């Protein structure tokens, strides 16, 4: 079961490359909703981060997350440059999508899907 | 051939209409709907049995290579004719 | 009037004569508002209080499984023992005979196409059944 | 109930929603949001059209093929309307003008039209019809606006019993003409008010969130003769109200009283223009008129809609109003206004 | 050395990008398929396949075609054995179902016992 | 066979199963497996950890002096605990040949970028990353080349489906371009074509 | 309020299931003569374990095992289910 790393041998470098890459994306924040000249609140950009973080808290594996976090800072340097629109920045807020059944009654009401 | 509905709405060969109480016919509220007026059946319908002397026919539509595939029909049966199954043509044995 | 499923519209598990247990698949979906029986059953134990432990088919299964063991395994036949005992039983209770001869409700071709509510509303059947009968 | 107008899909683009919807005057201001919100879900919309198909051209995007269906008709036409809303199952009307022109008086689009439409609403079988009244309707009040749109919501009351009337306060939003009248009065010199605009109270409600209500009363059976009053989370007297909206704008604020009577001569002079006009005395009075409370109406919140406040959207109607200086300013950086 | 010891379960469902109504709520089917039974032909029995249950098909209101919301209904995956089927699915986090392959049973057929002398199997007509 | 059937080269196979016996017989370290196709065409199958250095010999030796990389691809398999395989193309304008060296590599394994022999394989591997998720260790610039912006996803793995989770639309109430779940107006009608009569008993793999 | 039901589950081949089979192939008659009214319902299968499920008024479901057990643990199980009626 001996595998070939990507760059973190074990758990903690990962995590430490994690926390470094979340601190990059914290300072970040301010700027992406000031060049990009979003309406939301900083705060609400950094809950939206968050979010994005705490969506992959499950994984315990270094490989996997090793390339989380690259695809995390390939992210990142997509947003420090103007690479990306206002657009691609608001995809992460679901705005124009209508929210969706959660229980199972409206879920019954709305269709055969499970 | 064409046949009207009682809602006015026109019927095709098909024989598809809309009911009166369908919501689709807004699309034709101000416009009209394309229909085609030459129905096939009635015109194939009209066409001549053609009467031949021999146990068995050959089709293919006229034309040759501007025709359907060339096929054979048999003429056993005193009941009914055969009926070609590409164009439609019916043969008859004159016995 | 509550608009279920049928065979060819719900992923759902039947047993044949021999104990064998097989499921079907979804092959087309309920027209209209028609939706599944346990799904139905559920939302109905849903709205009057007296809600149900399942959700989802794997639990409703699994339900199955906590009831009889042999419905979830499928592509299977299970072997039934104990023929002695039921004889044993079955020795209790003097039912008498009667004297009616044995007479099967299906004796020729016209009582086979007309069985239940699927096929007694099929116009294939009505052909069969009209040809079979002249 | 017909099979074609059963759900399918999920709610999106290309689903069925199963609604037939013939908004009137759906090319104005409400209409555009409303359209979009129907659209979305996959709804057959109805728009009937007097102006040129180029000022419908906006909103031919929005929805799927076949769904938006354009046709003509005129406000003095039945036939018209009939032809409209012989297939729909849900009749919406937000037909409204804020000034009365040569052709059509404050009557003509407050009471006729919509009587005309509900009363041949009523004839073709429709099941439900909603009226857009506006919340200070009222038959003593000083403007002709509020005058004729009382008088038309009680003759769509009397002439359709299961009608459905909501009455808005003030809708902000990026093409509406309340902050953005605020935002441009500054071209004329420095905002001038009555009594300082300390004596009257307005709650604003956002438009997204009406086109929400209008959509959940749409689904709602138990809406069906109900009188909704959509108003905003939070009430704001007019001075720091106008002085919120020139902080957002980053522009100088220098407020001077005017008299009652001498507005009203003001709003004469800009009234006599053949285009639109710039303001008017019944945009005088309804600027200066304290919106009413009525508790015992239903509102946003019976119909499981949040309330969105000011402060959230002030930003995105008034950007376009800065300069190049202050374009590129925050959420944060302006003190919110000053409540009751 | 440059080897890593790794113990925990593989799983890529956080780098394939795929929502997770698509991944929690679905169901993998895998399976050998069954003969055409129109034909004798047996070459389309040899790979296992894995399919995805069928959701909703409606009619389209403008031309009545069939429109769908599943991404992935025409998707079918071409294995070798049922191992590497069952270990692609587990990497993905899908929930599957594995039926077995069914092949016939070698039958015994002779040309002569179509004119036996005493036994059943005698043809009517040949 | 005269007038319908390709003629075959038989020189040129002769030549390149000599150079295939001379590259693995000179390289015993990486190379697993050599192969020559019936159109002479020579594949060099390889241990992924000997990219470097077999790319720098058929580059480097006066034997070789294969000097183009013209193409670099990668294909999935999904069967394989490999998935991934990695296909480099060379071309040799002094000895006018053609070579082809495969590896593999499963989705965690990253694979030694080869910049440092063709500078071309930049852009070539980028487009790997970006179409399969292949990541590519000591690279320069390792982004997307092709795909969205925002997309998420490898969309040539033969996992991703035909159409893709998302579409994008014009919304008048954020005045933007949002993405939203996929909806076909008319599905894509999937064609069973398999004939179930084989056709090449050449190619017959044996049973279980 | 009462018992309504009870389900024995077993295997054929087992060893754990040794008991209860001899339970049911000496003392089921008598038991069924005991309660003509109960429904006992036997369920062999492949891969179980011996369990023991009771079913009470409303609902009520109760669980006993039976792994490992000789026939005499097995049928003061059964009384001790049957005199309960909770
Ligand atoms: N201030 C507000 O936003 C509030 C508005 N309301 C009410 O909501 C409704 C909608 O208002 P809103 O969208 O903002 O206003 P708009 O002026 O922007 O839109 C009104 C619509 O009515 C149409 N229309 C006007 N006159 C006629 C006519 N004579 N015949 C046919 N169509 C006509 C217009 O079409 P065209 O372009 O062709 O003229 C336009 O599409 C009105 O009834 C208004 O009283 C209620 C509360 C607050
Ligand atoms: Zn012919």
């Amino acid at each position: 079961t001996s595998v070939k790393p990507i760059f973190s041998r074990d758990m903690n470098e990962a995590k430490r490359r994690v926390r470094e890459l979340y601190r990059a994306w914290y300072r970040e924040v301010p700027n992406t909703v000031h060049l990009f000249q979003l309406d939301i609140s900083v705060k609400q950009g950094r809950d939206k981060v968050r979010e994005m973080f705490k969506k992959n808290a499950h994984v315990t594996d270094p490989r996997v997350v090793d390339l989380l976090v690259i695809k995390g800072k390939m992210e990142l340097e997509e947003t420090i440059n103007v690479w990306k629109q206002r657009t691609h920045v608001m995809r992460f807020f679901h705005e124009t999508e209508a929210p969706r059944p959660k229980d199972f009654l409206s879920k019954f009401y709305v269709g055969h899907d499970p | 051939g064409v046949r009207t509905s009682p809602t006015g709405e026109k019927v095709t060969h098909t024989g598809q209409v809309y009911d009166d109480e369908d919501y689709r016919r807004v699309r034709f509220v101000g416009r009209q709907k394309e229909v085609n007026e030459n129905f096939a059946i009635d015109l194939i319908a009209e066409q001549p049995v053609s009467q031949v002397g021999s146990r068995v026919i050959s089709c293919d539509g006229g034309g040759g290579a501007l025709g359907h595939p060339r096929v054979y029909i048999n003429l056993d049966k005193e009941t009914k004719t055969g009926t070609c199954g590409y164009c439609g043509l019916q043969f008859r044995q004159q016995h | 009037i509550l608009p279920g499923a049928a065979y060819t519209e719900k992923s759902a598990t039947y047993v044949n004569t021999e104990g064998r247990a097989q499921q079907t698949k979804v092959a087309v979906m309920p027209p209209g508002l028609a939706r599944e029986d346990w799904k139905i059953i559920r939302a109905l134990s849903e709205i009057a209080g007296m809600t149900l432990p399942y959700d989802t088919l794997d639990q409703v299964r699994n339900r199955l499984e906590e009831v009889s063991p042999n419905l979830v395994r499928y592509d299977d036949v299970e072997g039934a023992n104990y023929f002695q005992q039921a004889s044993e039983l079955s020795k209790l209770v003097n039912q008498q005979l009667l004297a009616d001869p044995l007479v099967p409700p299906q004796l020729t071709i016209k009582d086979f196409y007309m069985t239940d509510s699927i096929s007694r509303a099929s116009q294939t059947m009505a052909k069969c059944v009209k040809a079979v009968t002249e | 109930l017909h099979h074609a107008v059963i759900p399918h899909g999920k709610g999106g683009r290309s689903s069925v929603s199963g609604i037939v919807a013939t908004v009137f005057g759906a090319t104005g201001f409400l209409g555009r949001y409303l359209v979009n919100h129907l659209g979305r879900m996959g709804s057959q919309v109805i728009v009937p059209y007097r102006c040129e198909p180029y000022d419908t051209m906006h909103l031919r995007p929005m929805g799927d093929l076949g769904q938006i269906i354009f046709m003509d008709w005129n406000g003095r036409d039945k036939d018209s309307i009939r032809r409209a809303v012989e297939h729909s199952n849900v009749v919406i009307n937000l037909v409204g003008r804020e000034w009365e022109t040569k052709n059509f008086d404050f009557e003509d689009v407050f009471v006729k039209i919509p009587q005309a439409i509900a009363q041949v609403s009523k004839e073709a079988g429709v099941e439900k019809f909603i009226h857009i009244s506006h919340l200070n309707a009222d038959i003593k009040s000083s403007s002709k606006y509020l005058r004729n749109k009382a008088v038309g919501e009680k003759e769509v009351r009397e002439t359709f019993p299961e009608a459905t009337i909501i009455k808005p306060a003030d809708i902000f939003g990026r093409e509406d003409r309340f902050l953005n009248y605020f935002a441009n009065i500054r071209w004329f010199g420095g905002v001038p008010l009555i009594s300082l605009g300390k004596k009257t109270v307005k709650q604003p409600v956002y438009i997204v969130d009406v086109t929400k209500g209008i959509i959940n009363a749409i689904k709602d059976p138990d809406a069906r003769g109900k009188t909704f009053a959509f108003v905003g989370p939070n009430r704001y007297l007019l001075f720091d109200l106008v002085q919120y909206v020139f902080a957002v704008a980053h522009r100088p604020f220098l407020p001077y009283p005017m008299p009652h009577f001498a507005y009203r001569w003001i709003g004469r002079l800009f009234e006599i223009s053949p285009f639109e006009p710039w303001t008017t005395r019944d945009k005088v009075e309804r600027i200066h008129t304290t919106d009413r409370t009525l508790p015992h109406l239903p509102g946003l919140e019976d119909l499981g809609v949040q309330a969105t406040p000011l402060e959230l959207k002030a930003i995105e109607v008034l950007r376009r109003h800065r300069t190049y200086r202050w374009l590129s300013s925050e959420i944060e950086d302006v003190q919110p206004a000053k409540t009751v | 050395t440059q080897l890593i010891t790794v113990d925990e379960k593989l799983d890529i469902t956080t780098l394939t990008g795929v929502p997770e109504e698509h991944i929690k709520t679905r169901k993998a089917r895998i399976f050998v398929p069954a003969r055409n039974n129109m034909q004798s032909g047996v070459n389309n029995t040899k790979k296992w396949k894995m399919e995805f249950d069928t959701r909703e098909r409606w009619e389209n209101p403008l031309m009545g075609w069939a429109s769908t919301a599943d991404p992935l209904s025409n998707l079918v995956l071409t294995f070798s054995t049922k191992e590497d089927a069952i270990a692609f699915a587990e990497k993905n986090g899908w929930s599957y179902d594995v039926e077995e392959r069914k092949v016939p049973k070698p039958k015994s057929k002779s040309y002569g016992a179509n004119f036996s002398w005493n036994k059943r199997t005698r043809v009517s007509t040949k | 066979t005269r007038p319908t059937v390709r003629p075959r080269n038989d020189v040129a196979h002769k030549q390149l199963s000599a150079f295939g016996e001379y590259v693995a017989e000179i390289l015993p370290k990486y190379v697993q497996q050599v192969q020559v196709s019936c159109f002479s065409e020579l594949e060099i199958c390889i241990h992924p950890d000997g990219v470097i250095p077999v790319l720098t010999f058929l580059r480097d030796h006066s034997n070789a002096q294969f000097k183009s990389l013209a193409d670099l691809t990668a294909v999935d398999i999904p069967t394989r605990q490999n998935r991934f395989e990695i296909v480099y193309n060379l071309l040799s304008l002094r000895f006018n040949s053609r070579i082809r060296v495969k590896t593999y590599t499963d989705e965690l394994t990253p694979v030694e970028s080869s910049v440092s022999v063709y500078k071309a394989a930049n852009w070539y591997e980028r487009e790997i990353w970006d179409m399969f998720g292949v990541f590519f260790a000591n690279h320069p610039d390792l982004r997307r080349i092709l795909t969205d912006y925002g997309f998420e996803g490898h969309p040539f793995r033969k996992d991703f489906p035909l159409s893709g989770y998302v579409e994008l639309r014009y919304d008048d109430e954020v005045k933007r371009v949002v993405a939203e779940p996929v909806e076909l107006a008319q599905e894509f009608r999937k064609f069973d074509l398999n004939s179930p009569w084989e056709a090449f008993p050449a190619y017959r793999q044996p049973p279980e | 309020l009462g018992l309504r039901e009870i389900r024995i589950h077993l295997c054929q081949r087992s060893p754990g299931s040794q008991g209860v089979r001899d339970f049911i192939e000496k003392r089921y008659v008598e038991l069924k003569k005991a309660n003509p009214d109960l429904p006992i319902l036997i369920r062999e299968c492949s891969d179980v374990q011996p369990k023991l499920w009771a079913r009470y008024a409303f609902g009520q479901e109760k669980n006993v095992s039976l792994n490992n057990f000789s026939a005499d643990q097995v049928t003061r199980a059964l009384e001790n289910v049957l005199s309960s009626k909770a």
